[PDB]
Formats: structure tokens, sequence, C-alpha cells
RNA sequence: AAAUAUGUAAGAAGUCCUUGUUACUUAAUUGAACGUGGACAUUUGAAUGAAGAGCUUUUAGUGGGCCAUUUUUGGUAAGC
RNA sequence: GGAAUACUGCCAGCUGGGACUGAGGACUGCGACGUAAGUCAAGGAUGCUGGCAUAAUGGUUAUAUGCCGCCCGUCUUGAAACACGGACCAAGGAGUCUAACGUCUAUGCGAGUGUUUGGGUGUAAAACCCAUACGCGUAAUGAAAGUGAACGUAGGUUGGGGCCUCGCAAGAGGUGCACAAUCGACCGAUCCUGAUGUCUUCGGAUGGAUUUGAGUAAGAGCAUAGCUGUUGGGACCCGAAAG
RNA sequence: GAAAUUGUUGAAAGGGAAGGGCAUUUGAUCAGA
């Protein structure tokens, strides 16, 4: 009878998606990216910097 | 004949309610409202008056009283979108409001009224009475002056 | 029935249903049949081709009933034989004793032959017959009697 | 506002009841409309369809068209149903003995299958015998054989007997008719 | 199309199961790596306007 | 002799083993996000420390906007809106980018916004304006059921299954998408961010691709 | 010699294999047309959409038009 | 060299204030929490409290204020028009009936149908009953003389609802009315061919054809009634100058 | 014993028309529980 939101309305978000508990549980959206320290190559910078 | 009564008549047999999913929770009142604050009415017939804030009841009121010494305003209930709570607190360590309910006020002057009053209003003023004019604070009412901006001041 | 008439319904509408800018003029195209060959041409040569002209020989005086010749098709035959006797007549198809039917006091001058008749021999008293009328008649056992 | 793809409120153009006020024609059609939505049986939908049909769309069917039927190869012993009247015919001379559940029998229609040996049903007969139409045989008329129809679609070499009232020479057959005055059609 | 579809067909059923026997729009283009060895980025600038009339 | 508990208990049980494949399914699809797009980042990072340029693949999925009213729509845009589904403004739908699509695009660009939707703005769609066609009816994704029961032949057994099927322009997304009701949005919350819509995006107005902007258009759309 | 516009096709009424009819056609069972029998349904052979598709009857009003962008004719031009 | 921050984007992160709405009316569903019982914000508002108990809310009406609002009808591409009719009011005032019809629909009967010209009868213009005819239909075609509709399971092919068999189903096969396309067959006309025979000029078998018909190919019509449309009628109403 | 039109009384409004729509104030009036 009545269109309740997900995005709100978290019984329905649980409703559908039984994924959205472990999502907040984990907090899934913020995760923290692994470090990498690969250098961009100085032809690429030297490119970028050209005028 | 004068209307030709209708082939078919409603059914005269009111219908059950479904099932409301509506339960009563306790209601969150903003972190202001701590006992011991004091609070200055904004309606009824003791508006402006500041008041000093106590038990907070079950029907959502909140138990204020003058000091009834104080400033005349006896223990009473108050709606708390109905006060502003000012940033003044006094100590209500010492106060027995556990007896100060809902049944209490349902509907000249009880002499067990006044008793409470008497004794609600000693253990205030005590505590009062350590602030430097604190009591006059609350004899004095609130109003505002030509230029406050309730939107900026603070209480 | 008037109440159930569009005029009751055009009641309160100027223009009765006819149109502001084409009215209900008195007879914008001619009367009856104007017309028929200059501004009628194409609602004539459609849906009546032949209509103007001559197409044929004149007879004056002619008498339909010279020309009364009422055809029964093969395929009845039987309908002008009572129902109770067509029975017995149907069983028992013998050269002997076939029904005769008199076609022409039945109402018919011409007997023609469409259909088919069971193989049960039947004398057809006619004024006149088909070919082909006469041969299932005799194919089926049965004769064909000229009368007038 | 909306770009409508299609003419709004558009009624579906078919018969949803019948245009008769004929009270057992009513009954008919509650009982074949409870079993066309209680059955999932085509033949009860179908059925319930015909039911509504004007008369020109219920075309008579003779006793020699269910005869043909019933020689059908293995439609002897299927039960005929005729949503309309079924008339007689003297053209032939063997009806076979079969059931045949029809709206209306004609009083020769009715003898002839009765005389050969069967049983003229109504339809809700019908209904009982065979709710979901088991072994039956839906037989329609001639619908584009009606007088009116060979008149519909006149014009030039359509050939489609213009609406006249008068037959004959002199009737409509002398220009646009042949070679011989102006044109042939 | 219709020869190559049936000797197609004929070859998937004899060697596996796969048909894409429809044929499809010019798809998106897939990720690449461009390399700059020997094609080091040229830069370009608008040229000034003149007459060469 | 009950026939009730021997139903709603078998029923439950139905209802946790479905629920238990969308969760595993709904867990399998973050793993898949995760990875292509950290796949992508790495994969730029690692042309740039090579000296080349990782030239991203092209996108495969536009929403599409009508930004144009109904009136005075020259016919054979109007017909390619109404192919699109877009015969409302403010109508959007998901296209399958394909040359046989963009020369779609080329044709209504004066009459729509569109862009490349990210799985966030896809997936908002799907929650709050998510409504499903059947016998058309217009039907709101309220439960997995009815996605189950109408796109559960294409192995789509929830609301993330669809947005799976939309985001990854999957082997049924032509049935997917269409299953899905056009969107209707409302007018942007903060307005169009520009004081002319009917010019191109890129010149100060509103409508053509607008490729990673449409995520923020659709968002106050919605 | 464009752009725009425009015809056709994108399959089961299809493709392949064998062989029956003929007064047509061939030097000729040569071919043509129509068939019999046999094989091939996940993508039955691009995309998108499809308040469905197809069909019929019968009748109303209308048959003064005008305007805007663009193409364009006469005219100096015109709210021509 | 190590950070920060901006910018952009993501979060099924938390949370405060404001507004509109409360449709539905036993249960049923999907969920959530809970160990389970049960509970819940989960298929649409309930709980607590106050005042009033009537002009207080509300309705009506006049007026005031804010904003808006040209005179209707008509012809017209275009009317508020410096286009026409209208000073006002009451009453009257314009698509009717009929003969014959088209389509559609309802009804009765159905290869038939129509009792009502007339007769019988009557409680007397009613109702009831009826013979022979006649009309239309059941045969067409040709100018006419005239001739006149089954090679066949009343045909073949393709599609075809429904039904039948098999199958859990999907599907496969059989039968396929209506209807559609096409190729045939039959009847009449036209053009040819011209057998037995013979009033030797009649007869016209048999076989044909880029020809033709408003035809046949297991009949649908007849009657009554209704809307709409058609024609003649004063013919929707009023109107000439004329004869 | 209608209306047009008119007298009297009562009410109300009125700076070059009047009439009308939405909303509310004010006055008058009134049904419902
Ligand atoms: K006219
Ligand atoms: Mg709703
Ligand atoms: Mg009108
Ligand atoms: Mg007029
Ligand atoms: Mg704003
Ligand atoms: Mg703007
Ligand atoms: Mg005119
Ligand atoms: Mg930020
Ligand atoms: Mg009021
Ligand atoms: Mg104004
Ligand atoms: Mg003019
Ligand atoms: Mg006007
Ligand atoms: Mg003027
Ligand atoms: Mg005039
Ligand atoms: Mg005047
Ligand atoms: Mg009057
Ligand atoms: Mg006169
Ligand atoms: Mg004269
Ligand atoms: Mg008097
Ligand atoms: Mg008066």
């Amino acid at each position: 009878v009545l269109k309740k939101n997900p995005l709100k309305n978290k019984q329905v978000l649980l409703r559908l998606n039984p994924y959205a508990k472990v999502f907040a549980a984990e907090k899934l959206g913020s995760k923290k990216a692994e470090k990498t320290g690969t250098k961009p190559a100085a032809v690429f910078t030297e490119t970028l910097k050209h005028d | 004949s004068a209307q030709k009564a209708p082939k078919w008549y409603p059914s005269e047999d009111v219908a059950a309610l479904k099932k409301t999913r509506k339960a009563a929770r306790p209601q969150k009142l903003r972190a202001s409202l701590v006992p011991g604050t004091v609070l200055i009415l904004l309606a009824g017939r003791f508006r402006g008056k500041r008041v000093v804030y106590l038990k907070h009841l079950e029907d959502n009121t909140l138990l204020i009283s003058g000091p009834f010494k104080v400033n005349g305003v006896p223990l009473r209930r108050v709606n708390a979108r109905y006060v502003i709570a000012t940033s003044t607190k006094v100590s209500v360590e010492g106060v027995n409001v556990e007896k100060f309910n809902v049944e209490y006020f349902a509907k000249e002057i009880k002499a067990e009224r006044v008793e409470d009053q008497k004794v609600v209003d000693k253990a205030l003023i005590a505590e009062i009475k350590k602030t430097p004019l604190l009591k006059q604070y609350l004899s004095a009412s609130f109003s505002l002056k030509n230029g406050d901006k309730p939107h900026m001041l603070k209480f | 029935p008037s109440r159930f008439t569009k005029t009751r319904k055009h009641r309160g509408h100027v223009s009765a249903g006819k149109g502001r800018i084409g009215k209900h003029r008195k007879h914008p195209g001619g009367r009856g049949m104007a017309g028929g060959q200059h501004h009628h041409r194409i609602n004539m040569d459609k849906y009546h081709p032949g209509y103007f002209g001559k197409v044929g020989m004149r007879y004056f005086h002619k008498q339909q009933a010279h020309f009364w010749k009422p055809v029964l098709n093969l395929d009845k035959l039987w309908t002008l034989i009572p129902e109770d006797k067509r029975d017995q007549y149907l069983k028992s198809a013998s050269k002997e004793t076939a029904p005769v039917i008199d076609t022409l006091a039945a109402g018919y001058g011409k007997i023609l032959g469409k259909g088919r008749i069971p193989n049960v021999p039947v004398i057809v008293k006619a004024r006149f017959v088909s070919k082909l009328a006469e041969e299932k008649i005799r194919a089926a056992g049965g004769v064909v009697e000229l009368i007038a | 506002g909306i770009d409508h793809t299609s003419k709004q409120h558009k009624r579906s153009g078919h018969r949803t009841a019948p245009k008769s006020d004929n009270v057992y024609l009513k009954l008919l059609v509650k009982l074949y409309t409870f079993l066309a939505r209680r059955t999932d049986a085509p033949f009860n939908k179908v059925v319930l369809k015909a039911l509504f049909l004007s008369k020109i769309n219920r075309p008579p069917v003779s006793v020699s068209r269910i005869a043909r039927a019933l020689k059908q190869e293995g439609a002897a012993n299927k039960t005929v149903v005729v949503v309309g009247t079924v008339t007689d015919d003297a053209r032939i001379f063997e009806f076979p003995k079969t059931t045949v559940a029809a709206l209306r029998f004609t009083a020769g229609a009715r003898a002839k299958i009765v005389k050969a040996g069967g049983e003229c049903i109504t339809l809700d007969q019908l209904a009982v015998r065979a709710p979901k139409g088991q072994n039956t045989l839906i037989l329609r008329g001639p619908r584009n054989s009606r007088e009116a129809v060979r008149h519909f679609g006149m014009g030039p070499h359509k050939g489609k007997a213009p609406r006249i009232l008068s037959t004959g020479r002199k009737f409509e057959r002398a220009r646009g008719r042949r070679r011989s005055k102006g044109f042939k059609v | 199309r219709v020869k190559a579809n049936a000797a197609k067909r004929a070859e998937a059923k004899a060697q596996g199961v796969a048909v894409q026997l429809k044929r499809q729009p010019a798809q998106p283009r897939e990720s690449r790596i461009v390399s700059t060895e020997g094609n080091v980025p040229q830069t370009l600038a608008p040229v000034p306007y003149e007459t060469f009339i | 002799a009950e026939q009730v508990a021997a139903e709603r208990a078998a029923r439950k049980a139905a209802n946790k083993e479905k629920r238990a494949i969308i969760l595993e399914r709904n867990a399998a699809y973050q793993k898949e996000y995760e990875t292509a797009e950290r796949n992508i980042i790495q994969a730029k990072r690692d042309a740039k420390a090579a000296g080349s340029y990782y030239v991203e693949a092209q996108h495969k999925l536009v929403f599409v906007v009508r930004i144009k009213g109904i009136n005075k729509i020259p016919p054979k845009p109007r017909k390619v809106l109404q192919l699109l589904r877009l015969t409302r403004i403010n109508s959007g739908t998901f296209v399958k980018v394909t040359k046989a699509t963009l020369e779609l695009l080329k044709l209504i660009e004066p009459y729509v916004a569109y862009g490349y939707p990210s799985y966030s703005t896809i997936r908002q769609l799907v929650y709050k304006r998510g409504f499903g066609k059947i016998n058309k009816q217009r039907v709101p994704l309220s439960d997995n059921a009815i996605i189950e029961a109408n796109l559960g032949k294409y192995g789509i057994l929830s609301i993330d299954d669809l947005i799976h099927e939309i985001i990854t322009v999957g082997p049924h997304f032509k049935q997917a998408n269409n299953f899905l009701w056009p969107f209707k949005l409302s007018n942007p919350s903060g307005g169009w961010g520009v004081p002319r819509k009917f010019k191109h995006f890129i010149q100060g107005g509103s409508f053509g691709n607008r490729e990673e902007f449409i995520n923020k258009l659709v968002k106050s759309m919605n």
C-alpha cells in the first residue's frame, strides 16, 4: 500500500539486500586501500610539465 | 412511496481497525534539559518566570519549581517545548522528587501540595544561596529587550 | 422514439452537429440525382458502374407470366415428397412403385441438377429439365416425364 | 505532459457481455464466466467469448455442417458445440448419431438429430457434461456469406455487387460495365 | 552470413557448446596501454592569424 | 491434517535459503566491484610508472534523462525518444552503448542530458525509484520476490542482481533494463547549475554528454 | 561531387540433401515452377521499442487557412 | 624527502532543526532483533494531554483588502474590436413525420419467412384465430434465343482458434470450423474445336482459352423494432429580386 | 398573481462604470454533533 524507500528505512534496506548488515558491520564504505609506491616515469612528468 | 428505497443497503457494522505498528518509545529530550537547569517559561500564566527543572515526568512534562518562595511559581508540570533551557545549573542532589508523578497533578489549595512545596523549596533555596544573586536572577522575569535577537542570544 | 435521437443531445449546441463553416444549407449539390455526369461523376462511376446509357433491346408489353419458370435443384427433389412417406420411399428403392413427384403442382417449371440424390428411383414430372438433372435422375434409376 | 505513443482511454473494442437482454443468455454467460475464470480451459474461454457475439457473428450452423465435421477423422464421437442456432438441411440424407450442444435448435434440426438417434442439449448441460470442454468440437457458420457482405468493398475492378434495388437489363449495366459503352469498370 | 552461420553451428555442435550467431553493433573500445617509446607526445598550439593572400 | 504449519515452516526455510543465496551473491558482487576499481587504479599507476598511458575502456553504459518537454519536437528525435522510452520530461533510462545506440543519442542530444552512471547512482536509482513491468502494471521493486518472479529466468534473483546486470552490461542487460520501468525523476534539487538548459553542456548548458557529471545531476534529481 | 533525405535485405514462407508432375523449356531428366521425403529451435541468425497485432463496416465535420525557423520563387520591398 | 590541505568522488557512516501528508481498516506478506518466547520503525498513525460544547470551527451572504478578470453570440487565418445581432422581461420559438432504402444492433422463426388485402371472432378501431395467394429468400448468367451449378471424403497447398493422443512439463503428432492467400473443379456469357446421328442442314458430344459474370463449391434469409446515414417531400427554422 | 419596471422601509457600499475568480478580515445569518 505504500512504497518505503531504502537508503532510509533500514528495515526495508535489510529486507532487500541481506548483505547490508555485513557491509555496515565491516565498514566497506570506508575501505582502506593498500599502500603502493609506484612513481610516474620521468617522461610522464616531463611531458606533463612541458609547455 | 416518495423515494423508492434502494435495492441494496450498506452494512451497519463498524469494522475493526487493523493492527497498528506504533509502539510508545520513550521521549528523547534535548541535552540541555538536565535536572537542576534554570528554565525560562515561554508561555502560561508564569511566562517569563525563571524556574528550576526537576524530575522528568512520564507524561513527558518537566516538573519545575520556582522555588515558590523565590518567585511564586509552585511545583508544577510544564511542556519542554515551551521553555528555554538556560546554561545555569543548581544542584538537585538532596531534593526528593520521586513522589511527584502524573497522578500527583490530576484535577482550595491542598495542604499536601503546600507541604511538598515547602520541602522542595527548602532543599532548593539552600543550594541557590551559594551562587551570588541567583535568588535575584530567579526572582526576576525574563523579557526580550529592544535589539535582543533570540537566534543570536545565549541563555 | 424521439427521446433517443441525437437531436435531443444537440440541444444547447448551436450548429446541431451540422458544422459552423459548412452549415446545413438547403440543397448544396442539387436535388435527387442531379449532376450524376458532372459533379457526382466519381460517386456514380464508383458504386454504380453501368448506370448511364442503354445496354440491350426493348420488349414492348412484356408479361412476366410468360417467363414464370421456378427452378428446383436436384438437391431438394424430396422436400416435395411428404415427410412421412419420404422414409418409406427412401427405403425400398424399387424400380416398381417409385414415388411420383409433380414438380409443377409443387410450383416449379424447371428441374436443375445442382446436388446429388440418393440411389432410389423417382418419377419426376416436370415441364423442363436440365441435361445433368435428367442424367442424375436416370442414374438413380428414375425417369423424367415431360408435362405441360 | 506525456508524449503518448497510443490513444489514451481506448476501449478494447471487444464485447465483454452480450448486447442481448435475454435473461437466460445472461445466465449462460454467468456460468461460462465462472468456468472460464476457474478452469483454465481454452474451450471455456472461447465459448464465453462466443456467447457475446451479435447475430451476424453467430451465423447458423446446419446439420450438414455438423455431419461433415463429424466425418472428420476422429471426430465421429465428439460432441458438436454451436454457440448459436442449429438449422435443418434436407440436402443430406444420412445424418449420424451425435450429441450437439447449441444455443438454439430449429424444429427440423432437433427432429433430424433426434431421429438419427442423438441428443440436443443446451450449453449448461454441456458445461455439466464437460466442464473443461472435453471431447468437444466447436463449429462456426459461414460468416462471409451474408448478402450484406457481397457489397462490402465496392469499387472499380473489385467485383463486389453494387447496392441496387431492381436488377435486370437497364439497371446499372451499360456505361462502366462493358467496353461497348465507354469502358468496363 | 547464412552459409557461415550454418558452418559455425555445425562446427560448434561438433566441437563444444557455443554459438554466437547474431551480429553485433560496433562495441565500445577496450582498454589499452599506449607507449611513448619513440612516441613522446608533441605539444601543439593554436596558430596565429595571417592572411597569406 | 493441518496443512498450515507444514507449509509455513517450509516457506520460511525456502526464504532463508533464497536469502543466503542472495547474501553470497551480493558479497561476490562487492568483491568484483572493488577488484575491478582497484585494478583500473593500479593499471593507470603502472602505465605511468612504465612511461605509458593507460587508455581506459570506453564506457559501456549511459544513463539518459529527457530534459526537454513534449512540445515542438521534430519527428525523428521524437521517435527516438519514444524508442528510448523517454516520453516525459525528467524520465530516464539506461542505454547499453553501441554504435546503433550512440547514433540515437546523437539525434536526441538537444533534448536529453546523458552520461556515464556510477554504481552509487545506479544503486540509488533502483532502490528509490525502481519499478518493474509486470503485465506492465508499473510495480514498485519493494521485494526481491517480484524481481525473481520476473527476471529469475535470467539468473536475476534480487534488486542487487538487477543493479549488477545494469552496471556490468551483462548478457541479459536488454531484458533487465526493459523490465525496469523508465525512471521518473524530479527536477534537480539545487537547480540545473546553469541559467539556460537548452544549449550543450560544453557550451554552458544542460544537454548532451556530461559524461561523469550525470551522476551529480541524477543524484540531485533522484 | 557531398550533407540531409531515399529503395532493398538482415531467415523456418529459411538453408541444405534426395527425387515426382508437366502439354512449358532443353540436343538431352537440360532447366523452370510446384511438390513428396530427410536434416537443422539455448543467439530462429543486428539495435531499440512495442497500454499488442491484424481485419472490417459505417458514418460526422472538413475541403477559405494562417504563423515561426530553415530551403526557396516573383517583387525595390511589404504585416506582399 | 616526509606530510598536510584543497578539489572531486564514495559510505548499506552518525546525527539536529522545519514543512506537508496519516490513504488503508481482523489475520494472512517480506523482513529485523532475539537462543527461544516473543518484540519491532517490517504489506499506510498511534499514544498522552488541554480548552470549548457553541456560532467557537464551519457554511451562506454583504462588504473590505491583495492579485487577477475586456461583451456575449456569430462569420472568420485572425474579435474586446472603430465587424454584425442584442434596451429590458415574460410566454412562444427551429433536424420533424412519412415512402423507399445502406450499415449496425436486438428479437422471433429459419430454407424458409411475413396473422392484421381479406375472412372468423370479439368484453368491439383492442385482443384472439385463419385459407388461398402474394412479396422477399432458396440460382445464376446472357442483349436475347437460351442454358443452368460435385473428378474428388464438395478438391490441393499455407496459416488457423478449439478439440484429441503422448508428455510432469516444455513441446511433438492428429483433426482442424470461421476466416485469410493461392492453385484448381463446376454453372452462365464470349471465342475456338466439331463425335454418333441426320428433314443435309439440323444437332452439339468431347476437348480447349493471358476472355467474361453482382455465380456453385452442406443454403441465411424473412419479418418486426431501434440509433445513425440517404433520397423525395415545406423537410431544421425565418428570408428574396421574380414567375 | 411571476419577471421586466417602480414606491416605501430596512441593511450595506460608493474619488472617471458596475458586475466576476482565488483567499481571508469584519458584520449579519444558519445547519450539523
Ligand atoms: K455541407
Ligand atoms: Mg499507490
Ligand atoms: Mg462541441
Ligand atoms: Mg450556424
Ligand atoms: Mg531551494
Ligand atoms: Mg534557468
Ligand atoms: Mg467553404
Ligand atoms: Mg568533501
Ligand atoms: Mg470563520
Ligand atoms: Mg487586469
Ligand atoms: Mg476578414
Ligand atoms: Mg467574439
Ligand atoms: Mg479597431
Ligand atoms: Mg452581416
Ligand atoms: Mg443594435
Ligand atoms: Mg420558453
Ligand atoms: Mg418565402
Ligand atoms: Mg421565367
Ligand atoms: Mg388577483
Ligand atoms: Mg420585481
